[PDB]
């Protein structure tokens, strides 16, 4: 696989994000894979899809969200979020 | 919402609809898996069926 995105939330909102944008995610049927909400990352939501687009579009008029940190996550600096 | 103690998944339940383990509430951070075939971060985490789960648990 490849892309993984920071979207920039509202602190103490990530896993209300989390939740509202796997819901989006299925409903409107875009390419994104997992979303990843880490006490020890606070304000940030890490999304796995395959395009920036499919996540420009799973925020798109979101509220609480702030935006896309710009260039991708590597695989290798989250492994350490999946073990707190 | 509790998180099974042994595989994380999240469920009101007390008792894991997948390996029938007991939940707990006592669980901390949010994986949401919505494809497992396709996520890196799925496998990463040992996790083969979608659903929600959390990142540690106890009791
Ligand atoms: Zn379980």
């Amino acid at each position: 696989a490849h892309m993984i995105f920071a979207v920039r939330t509202m602190v103490g909102q990530e896993k209300n994000i989390a939740g509202l944008m796997a819901s989006r995610a299925e409903k409107e049927q875009l390419d994104v894979y997992s979303i990843l909400a880490s006490e020890s990352l606070k304000g940030y939501v890490l999304v796995e899809a395959e395009t920036k687009g499919d996540v420009e579009e799973l925020i798109k008029g979101m509220p609480r969200v702030r935006g896309i940190v710009p260039g991708t996550i590597a695989i290798e600096e989250i492994e350490p979020l999946l073990t707190p | 919402m509790r998180a099974c103690l042994k595989c994380k998944y999240l469920t009101n339940d007390e008792i894991c609809p997948i390996c029938h383990s007991p939940t707990s509430e006592n669980w901390i951070g949010l994986l949401i898996v919505i494809n497992p075939e396709k996520s890196e971060i799925a496998k990463k985490a040992g996790i083969d069926i979608k659903g929600k789960y959390a990142l540690s648990v106890k009791e």
